[PDB]
DNA sequence: ATCAATATCCACCTGCAGATACTACCAAAAGTGTATTTGGAAACTGCTCCATCAAAAGGCATGTTCAGCTGATTCAGCTGAACATGCCTTTTGATGGAGCAGTTTCCAAATACACTTTTGGTAGTATCTGCAGGTGGATATTGAT
DNA sequence: ATCAATATCCACCTGCAGATACTACCAAAAGTGTATTTGGAAACTGCTCCATCAAAAGGCATGTTCAGCTGAATCAGCTGAACATGCCTTTTGATGGAGCAGTTTCCAAATACACTTTTGGTAGTATCTGCAGGTGGATATTGAT
């Protein structure tokens, strides 16, 4: 029986995906989601498949640099953990309201 | 018969570049020295950028310039990082960090 | 055509997992329960503001087809610039 | 079957110069592509208002050289505006 | 001497029909000034992008009201889009 | 003779808007309705910030708008505020807005 | 003897100050700064009266914005207190560091 | 009595800014470090305000060359002509 | 609670900075009539690649367990707020002179047009090679003890 | 520290994807040359409006005092990490047509050029007024007790 402490193995994804660039969102889950999306602005849309891609890396790269700027707002308040509060801290003074 | 590249020097295309300086509107006129000047500092630009990706591509041990190389290239290099401080390359990944409260111990 | 499913609470396959790899890739250690729905939301605003933009752009152009270039002159558009796909 | 331009031959040309036993992916090639026509389009952009600005109709190197220092941080511009100021003047003299 | 346009008159005549009593202080008419300015630079801007985007030589109300829906928040497109519309039809129909 | 501003029944100078879309390197032609659509929407909007400052005027008891009225007309109006989100109105200053913690308790 | 709390004046200045426009730094001591940072990349250079007007109007609005996005970060490590990494917080997220 | 000029910048105005943003209680330290943000922001904008001038072949910065400095680094303003 | 120091409120008055009003004016746009050039919908059709179906590769969901993080409580001590005004720096206003801006000039350089050549792209069919993804095998890191 | 469970790091290999290659060709380029148009530097110069400075105004540097904030110490409760476990969903590879995108004709529309009419910026002189800044006294707020 036998256990790494919690924290070990985030550290060890941290380096894991900081290592990589592939995307981490699954392929057909993101493509869905656009096409409802879309589709709610307008009927009979086609993609192409690399406007599905452009968007997935364009939404990750969003995705991921948010979070480094969420995480040195949970940083400052003293904790280790990301929280709601902390992303909406990181959208309002990036000016994203 | 020589093109005005060899003329000015360069690698990179004047023609070209003095083509779509006429259909982008940028301007009524434009003078002969602007395409060879503009196509100069795309040269260098770009010259700067190869040789610190041809770098991070030999200290992974590699010999092909893939796009992650290309992002150490640039996010590596305060000016390139400021340039680009509001792009995205496509496949680049970000630069490996931890923030130091998050190491284990004291 | 016959039939055209419906797509419906797609948000979902954003699973806990893959925020959490995006958390990681982007330094995070630790990761409160109510975390992942608020990157739902934060994703789907994210979206909609560049589909929108990018739909826009195909019906301008009176497509059907929303294209790479469609959305790489919408992330343009909203200051979030991509290198990769045309542009 | 549309001609497709790119600046990929000329990327080639300036890496074999700087890093002769390099190649470079499809993709790494996509992205210089596009860095070199952003580059390009905020240059002119740039040329073009501070033209518009002075009541010019024309784009000259002197406008570009300006674009270039507004563009570009510091030493790349230092840099950049010799590599131009360069071909400008070898470009005068070759005829 | 060299006459210096605005669009002072124009915003002036707009506040009448909107507050017959109320004035406007130079500061503030040189701020709605600045605001027409801005404002046709970001449509026209935007407009020039969509034809060239389209391969097209020409701006037509098409590209200025793709222009504005991309532009306007959307309340603000929708009444401008039918202001605009509006004028349009107004100005043709009349000889 | 009448001007183009009467015939689509504007306030604001078809005429003038076309000569600028010209001059302005924007396409190189422009379609006749486009100044017209333009001077319309640019006369909209202008409107839309003249009604509330009016209104931020008549409150703190003017007649006379001044850049303060425009600043609590813009900011006090979502849609008026994102388009304006990067733009700095001179002599305007801020909303009267103090953070609950900060006040002084009961 | 009579005295106002700590605080007190504090909230008084600040609904002073949300209620007017007025410039809040002296044009003087401004002005010379100005002067002093330009020769630094033209000797001999004169300024337009209102180039330095324009400039001061920017630089308050600037600074006054951040310091709202800066009181905001105390605010969210539960303190009432603005410090220097209260700044560099919110610079650091606004993508100026 | 010599003096840097950024000293010119001094408490009670930076403390009266800090004010109409909204703050109540100041650090010490704060100071110093506003006086060097500020700094951080003329040099850009004046830098390229003063590129505006040189182009333009004069001696004189222009509320114009302000104007359109400001704008190029995101902070357009209204007031000054443009 | 009460009492009093001081800040805040509203009303009314007043001089003038800064607003609206005005006519000449003339000059420069904007609009009107004639001839020229050009763009892009519509009609048509090759053909890329998008949507939509079945089989294989591995990541997701869920329950359990307990480590250690968060957030409450308390508290000592440090640090920033408030305070009074003579003192020194900024503001207001007075006046030469730099330079910016208006104007005219003329030519080097740009547009235009018309053969003339070169080249950058693709396409067809081939030909080579960096490295991703598999294996096993030797060394670090981690956590119990 | 000692032991050991598990991750990590090499090294070496091998198919094959995707990259470099090449031979044919060509349309759209870029180049060359000669003719005609003009933008903007260049030079003189007129008048703002900018730097400078004296006198008048008034905001701030000072140090002392202590309220109340920040941050360290301590702790219980419980959230969120780790991991085992069962299997559903995505990924990968191979077959039909909507629509994109490339060619051409043709007029509806924008350009151009010159002409003739008015509008909008300025300046001139004067013409007018909304309100910032001051008074007075009534009432609210804050803080001591
Ligand atoms: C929040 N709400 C309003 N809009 C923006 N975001 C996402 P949806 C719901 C459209
Ligand atoms: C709000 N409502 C009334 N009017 C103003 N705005 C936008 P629409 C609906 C017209
Ligand atoms: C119509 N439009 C123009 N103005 C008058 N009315 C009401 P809002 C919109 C201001
Ligand atoms: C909540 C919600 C869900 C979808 C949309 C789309 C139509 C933009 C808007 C709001
Ligand atoms: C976009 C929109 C919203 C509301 C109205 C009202 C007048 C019904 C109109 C347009
Ligand atoms: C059409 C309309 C009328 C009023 C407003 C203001 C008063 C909100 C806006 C648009
Ligand atoms: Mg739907
Ligand atoms: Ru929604
Ligand atoms: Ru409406
Ligand atoms: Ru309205």
């Amino acid at each position: 029986p036998h256990r790494y402490r919690p924290g070990t193995v985030a550290l060890r994804e941290i380096r894991r995906y900081q290592k990589s660039t592939e995307l981490l969102i699954r392929k057909l889950p993101f493509q869905r989601l656009v096409r409802e999306i879309a589709q709610d602005f307008k009927t009979d849309l086609r993609f192409q498949s690399s406007a599905v891609m452009a968007l997935q890396e364009a939404s990750e790269a969003y995705l991921v640099a948010l979070f480094e700027d969420t995480n040195l707002c949970a940083i400052h308040a003293k904790r280790v953990t990301i929280m709601p509060k902390d992303i909406q801290l990181a959208r309002r003074i990036r000016g994203e309201r | 018969a020589k093109t005005r590249s060899s003329r000015a020097g360069l690698q990179f295309p004047v023609g070209r570049v003095h083509r779509l300086l006429r259909k982008g509107n940028y301007a009524e006129r434009v003078g002969a020295g602007a395409p060879v000047y503009l196509a100069a500092v795309l040269e260098y630009l770009t010259a700067e950028i190869l040789e610190l990706a041809g770098n991070a591509a030999r200290d992974n041990k590699k010999t092909r310039i893939i796009p992650r190389h290309l992002q150490l290239a640039v996010r590596n290099d305060e000016e390139l990082n400021k340039l680009l401080g509001r792009v995205t390359i496509a496949q680049g990944g970000v630069l490996p960090n931890i923030q130091s409260v998050l190491l284990p111990k004291k | 055509k016959r039939h055209r499913k419906v797509l419906r609470d797609n948000i979902q396959g954003i699973t806990k997992p893959a925020i959490r790899r995006l958390a990681r890739r982007g330094g995070v250690k630790r990761i409160s329960g109510l975390i992942y729905e608020e990157t739902r939301g934060v994703l789907k605003v994210f979206l909609e503001n560049v589909i929108r933009d990018a739909v826009t752009y195909t019906e301008h152009a009176k497509r059907k087809t929303v294209t790479a270039m469609d959305v790489v002159y919408a992330l343009k558009r909203q200051g979030r610039t991509l290198y990769g796909f045309g542009g | 079957k549309t001609r497709k331009e790119s600046y990929a031959i000329y990327v080639y040309k300036v890496l074999k110069q700087v890093h002769p036993d390099t190649g470079i992916s499809s993709k790494a090639m996509s992205i210089m592509n596009s860095f070199v026509n952003d580059v390009f389009e905020r240059i002119a952009g740039e040329a073009s208002r501070l033209a518009h600005y002075n009541k010019r109709s024309t784009i000259t190197s002197r406008e570009i050289q300006t674009a270039v220092r507004l563009l570009l941080p510091g030493e790349l511009a230092k840099h950049a505006v010799s590599e131009g100021t360069k071909a400008v003047t070898k470009y005068t003299s070759a005829k």
